[PDB]
């Protein structure tokens, strides 16, 4: 199948400069249009910029918003779509796809999320959440892991390695004072937990951090 | 440039149902004979747009016929025929008849339940995070619909209003409930000479507040 997929976000200062990449393949990259589009809350989807063919002599066209400050530019021998951003504003952050596009398609990355901000890195810490004691209440069981006090995102969570996705809910993080949290809750049969083990896998790439958390019966 | 007015933002429908979203440009997006460059899009939580709908009414390579596009003058509209689960997520028109191109704001699609009361759990602080001078009480409220509720903490019988953090998931593409998780954070201080700690939620399944509790001393 055709594939895409960006990289290069990350967190950058007010005024700072970055370099998205976007590589291509399942299709003649050369052939075709290439934009990059970003998204956020604030703005919904909005087209960034785009370069068209050699024949066209790499013609590019640009937002408003972005003209001489980013530049698209294309590889076409290593199937490569360049993003280069300067001067960048706490407005300019979002997720950046790159999306390749002809009459009678159009298919998009995955995105990369850039984050303008000032405020600086921090690790998340990773609590266990276990059920109050008891005796086996109900059928069922439901654990948790609450992903706290990081920056910026993303983090990765998984339960058993991925093993384990029913019964998940995974909640978007919250954004306050410049730090995010997250939780997450698993719900299995009450037989399976504690017999079983349950672990709350989190990567915190900006940081560095990976953990995993076993949760223990109070 | 071409303003693209998409309406309506929420749309509630039932399994089976059809489904209609508009878009209105606010100029002709003919770009040339048999070609007007409107397209649909489909954004599921969690992932990238999908195509839907090119050239107006052209279904894209995989996409099912009950879905369908049309246009005339500069109105447009998907139509969603025999809606399932899966279906769920936010809806875009996208304009590549003119630079700069130009999305819709999107249309939520909201799949029509059965009601169902959220079952609620209850978490006190771990003894890791003790151990560092904080202490968060979770509760969450899981598989409920419709998607409002309320959530009131209280300590030994007081409602705590400050301190509170709450975030929903999307409507789940299986059984199409909400999720709701609500953490309280306090000093390990002010938590250490409180007892009781409530999870209390209203909900319009039930008159009564569905309540979740535990005792410091207890566990």
């Amino acid at each position: 199948e055709v594939k895409l997929e960006e990289s290069g976000g990350g967190l950058v200062q007010p005024g700072g400069s970055m370099k998205l990449s976007c590589v291509v393949s399942g299709l003649t990259f050369s052939r075709f249009w290439m934009s990059w589009v970003r998204q956020s809350p604030e703005k919904g989807l909005e087209w960034v910029a785009e370069i068209r063919l050699k024949s066209d002599n790499y013609a590019t066209h640009y937002a408003e918003s972005v003209k001489g400050k980013f530049t698209i530019s294309r590889d076409d021998s290593k199937s490569r779509l360049y993003l280069q951003m300067n001067s960048l504003r706490t407005e300019d952050t979002g997720i950046y796809y790159c999306k390749i596009y002809f009459y009678s398609f159009s298919y998009w990355g995955q995105g990369t999320l850039v984050t303008v901000s000032a405020a600086k890195t921090t690790a998340p810490s990773v609590y266990p959440l276990a059920p109050v004691c008891g005796d086996t209440t109900g059928s069922s069981v439901t654990l948790g892991c609450l992903v706290k006090g990081y920056f910026p995102e993303p983090v990765t969570l998984t339960w058993n390695s991925g093993s384990l996705s029913s019964g998940v809910h995974t909640f978007p993080a919250v954004l306050q004072s410049d730090l995010y949290t997250l939780s997450s809750s698993v719900t299995v049969t009450s037989s399976t937990w504690p017999s079983q083990s349950i672990t709350c896998n989190v990567a915190h790439p900006a940081s560095s951090t990976k953990v995993d958390k076993k949760i223990e019966p109070r | 440039e071409l303003v693209m007015t998409q309406t309506p933002l929420s749309l509630p429908v039932s399994l089976g149902d059809q489904a209609s979203i508009s878009c209105r440009s606010s100029q002709s997006l003919v770009h040339s004979y048999g070609n007007t460059f409107l397209n649909w899009y489909l954004q599921k939580s969690g992932q990238s747009p999908k195509l839907l709908i090119y050239k107006v009414s052209n279904r894209f390579s995989g996409v099912p016929d009950r879905f369908s596009g049309s246009g005339s003058g500069t109105d447009f509209t998907l139509k969603i025929s025999r809606v399932e689960a899966e279906d769920l997520g936010v809806y875009f028109c996208s304009q590549g008849t003119h630079v700069p191109y130009t999305f819709g704001g999107g249309t939520k699609l909201e799949i029509k339940r059965a009601d169902a009361a959220p079952t609620v759990s209850i978490f006190p602080p771990s003894s890791e995070q003790l151990t560092s001078g904080g202490a968060s009480v979770v509760c969450f409220l899981n598989n409920f619909y419709p998607k409002d509720i309320n959530v009131k903490w209280k300590i030994d019988g007081s409602e705590r209003q400050n301190g509170v953090l709450n975030s929903w998931t999307d409507q789940d593409s299986k059984d199409s409930t909400y999720s709701m998780s609500s953490t309280l954070t306090l000093t390990k201080d002010e938590y250490e000479r409180h007892n009781s700690y409530t999870c209390e939620a209203t909900h319009k399944t039930s008159t009564s507040p569905i309540v979740k509790s535990f005792n410091r001393n207890e566990c």
